[PDB]
RNA sequence: GAAGAGUUUGAUCAUGGCUCAGAUUGAACGCUACCGGCUAACUCCGUGCCAGCAGCCGCGGUAAUACGGAGGGUGCAAGCGUUAAUCGGAAUUACUGGGCGUAAAGCGCCUGGGGAGUACGGCCGCAAGGUUAAAACUCAAAUGAAUUGACGGGGGCCCGGCAUGGCUGUCGUCAGCUCGUGUUGUGAAAUGUUGACGUCAAGUCUUCCCGGGCCUUGUACACACCGCCCGUCACACCAUGGGAGUGGGUUCAUGACUGGGGUGAAGUCGUAACAAGGUAACCGUAGGGGAACCUGCGGUUGGAUCA
RNA sequence: GUAACUAUAAC
RNA sequence: AAAAUG
RNA sequence: UCGGGCUCAUAACCC
């Protein structure tokens, strides 16, 4: 049963509002299909919205449908919270991972370190889906 | 094609690390006829 | 300012330091590519500027900007670099001269063909 | 070494007859003298202080070489 | 008094140009 | 009869509660081309009203200057505020070599042979006054 | 026999850097330029702060005279651009020909701001440190005065659909708002005046508390205080000292770690300064303390108010 | 217990 | 007496 | 920690 982690970045209020919008979007996706909407870790925004959330998805082929859903999401939208009434290009990541002595722990971490360096070396291909 | 990460050595999450660097910035749009709108010299200048 | 004062100490002429130190009073410099990458511009500008660390023949290792569109450059290759500093990026003061040595010209270009090392088409 | 292009184009930018053509047909009947060269010719552009001096320099180049 | 609102001279921003007598 | 020429149009602003109110400042000079010149300075909400007002201000308050048939009498230095204008007479067949603030004034006045360089401030509205101060 | 222009500001005037138009060369490189402004020359299609451009200002966030192409044009011409180098513009090291009350600077001193009155060395000192005094790197500004406006936990006098057109709300039925003619001032501007102008790219394809009006005063704010903004710490990256030292020709390279600095994406922690910035600030000094800084001591008006 | 992957933790 | 931020 | 109020919004405060 896979976990999905939604994180807000670079924005004080604009990103947290977008992270909360993306939080509700994935929960309604799980509710419609027939998956468990259990939340393990949650943190609300400093002003308004959500800073970070970790939602567990349980059922049949959980990671199989949420495999391509992984990546940074772009939102090109006006802010209702900004006084100036400005247009904002804000980002939120949606890292999805499936569910799983000191020498073995370090070797597992070093294999993980090399894996993340390979994913990041591609470029800004993490920006997978744009919202306007 | 590569990108020099301001993190450096990424350990836990790559997608979440790039999310917190100036590549995925909070981009501000210079809106006209509002707050932070004034242009002393225009796009084409006065005729 | 006084005439007698200028005799004891002459007017110190301001030493004109070059904006391009690594070139060492040369038009172009040949150098091998150490690391070719992209990095974001300062302040308001938002893009991905193609830049490469170039280890030069003289000894200096300086970052140089690559122009055009869709460059065919990879690590451990010879690149001829000129001056002219890119304002968008801090540290970058040099331009990759396209269509020289291992560096190739820009694919499908018509206007400003000489600046980007592109030959004249038949039509 | 020599201008090989259209000689009528040189007279159109200056906006005055400088006797570049042979002189069989009149300059106004054969070509649009008052109209600016090419596409943009209907509108009158406000010429800068550098522009007035440069066109006068170019006027000499168009007649002699 | 005359007032012309909106686009004048092909501008992106709406201009509220007006004259008074 | 008298020749009229523009120097520079500058947009100026007076701030209010409701943003900004923009005014256009036109700088113009008039002269017959014999030995008479007068500077003009305007202020209007629109740009065609500004050039008409500044020329109307230029017609009055006009100063006389003696000329040695198309050139100055002596090398003269005119100073107005920050700006410092030096002028020098020349022989026939040299042309008006001066700055726009200066060369526009010297064109309408009837000055054909002049060598002039501005020092310190090169801002047009003071340079024109410094040229008038030099001629007077 | 001597040309300036762009760029700090809401606008102005300076001061002052930065940049460009010129000429050249023992040149190299690309091919057989450029058109937003400087700076001569503009429209359509394609992309959508992406790709790209750029000398500076700065452009691109779906209608791009600035990117890419096409058409047209402009300059030069068998050359053309780009880069480099020197001078010029730069009276920007000023003898011709600059300055120093506040902009940097009282015979001495200044040559953009930051780095920095710091590093290193020398001198001086019991120490704290002082004096002398950089460089790399970095930004296209920093600043001075005055003007408008807003704000002040300053004072006084009183009052309760982000392409649009059209339509409507809103401050607010508040009492203001200005334009011409003149005059003063280099000028912004002032003087006049001691259900509007518009605002929000708003909506629709009588002490105190709250607000408003006027006058005066301060302002580092103009996105107009819902403004700005300072300093750790955190993560990088660049340059730079110290460094057990090591290796070369006193100087150059390198050295784990560390000191301080810069650049970083409206991170975390405060809110130090700008208004009597809510304890007037600042200068020297000494002592604290995560950190702006706080306090003592003396000094300063470049502090307000004096009802 | 907590900050720009994580780690650390000025607070 | 009090008003930290955007 | 959650719910409501205060404020243009958050924090603090109040329930």
């Amino acid at each position: 049963d896979c976990y999905l982690d939604i994180q807000a970045g670079s924005g004080g209020t604009e990103a947290q509002d977008w992270a909360s919008m993306l939080e509700r979007m994935y929960l309604r996706w799980a509710e419609s299909r027939g998956f468990k909407t259990e939340i393990i870790e949650e943190s609300e925004g400093e002003v308004a919205g959500i800073k970070s959330v970790t939602i567990k998805i349980s059922g049949d082929y959980a990671y199989g449908w949420l495999r391509t859903e992984t990546g940074v999401h772009r939102l090109v939208r006006k802010s209702p919270f900004d006084s100036g009434g400005r247009r904002h290009t804000s980002f939120s990541s949606a890292f999805v991972y499936p569910e799983v002595y000191e020498l073995e722990m370090q070797k597992k971490n070093a294999e993980k370190q090399a894996m993340e360096d390979n994913k990041s070396d591609i470029g800004w291909g993490s920006q997978i889906r744009s919202y306007v | 094609s590569r990108y020099q990460h301001t993190k450096g050595q990424i350990k836990d999450n790559a997608i979440e690390a790039l999310l917190h660097d100036p590549l995925f910035r909070q981009r501000v749009e210079k809106n006209k006829k509002g707050k932070g709108s004034y242009m002393r010299k225009g796009k084409h200048g006065n005729r | 300012a006084t005439v007698n004062q200028l005799v004891r100490k002459p007017r110190a002429r301001k030493v004109a330091k070059s904006n391009v130190p690594a070139l060492e009073a040369c038009p172009q410099k040949r150098g091998v590519c150490t690391r070719v990458y992209t990095t974001t511009p300062k302040k308001p500008n938002s893009a991905l500027r193609k830049v490469c660390r170039v280890r030069l023949t003289n000894g200096f290792e300086v970052t140089s900007y690559i122009g055009g569109e869709g460059h065919n450059l990879q690590e451990h290759s010879v690149i001829l670099i000129r001056g002219g500093r890119v304002k968008d990026l801090p540290g970058v003061r040099y331009h990759t001269v396209r269509g020289a040595l291992d560096c190739s010209g820009v694919k499908d270009r018509k206007q400003a063909r000489s600046k980007y090392g592109v030959k004249r088409p038949k039509a | 070494a020599r201008y090989l292009g259209p000689k009528l184009k040189l007279s159109r930018r200056e906006g005055t007859d400088l006797f570049l053509k042979s002189g069989v047909r009149a300059i106004d009947t054969k070509c649009k003298i008052e109209q600016a060269p090419g596409q943009h010719g209907a509108r009158k552009p406000r010429l800068s202080d550098y522009g007035v001096q440069l066109r006068e320099k170019q006027k000499v180049r168009r007649i002699y070489g | 008094k005359v007032e012309v609102s909106g686009r004048l001279g092909g501008a992106e921003i709406a201009r509220t140009e007006w004259y008074r007598e | 009869e008298l020749q009229e020429k523009l120097i520079a149009v500058n947009r100026v602003s007076k701030t209010v509660k409701g943003g900004r109110i923009f005014s256009f400042t036109a700088l113009t000079v008039v002269g017959d081309g014999n030995g008479r010149v007068g500077f003009g300075y305007g202020k209007a909400r629109e740009v065609p009203a500004a050039i008409q007002k500044a020329m109307e201000k230029a017609r009055r308050n006009m100063i006389n200057v003696a000329l040695n048939n198309g050139t100055l009498q002596h090398p003269v230095k005119g100073v107005h505020t920050g700006s410092r204008v030096f002028m020098q007479p020349a022989s026939e067949g040299t042309g008006i070599i001066a700055g726009g603030a200066m060369r526009a004034v010297l064109e309408v006045a009837g000055v054909h042979n002049v060598l002039a360089k501005a020092y310190g401030s090169t801002n047009p509205i003071n340079v024109v006054r410094a040229t008038i101060d030099g001629l007077e």
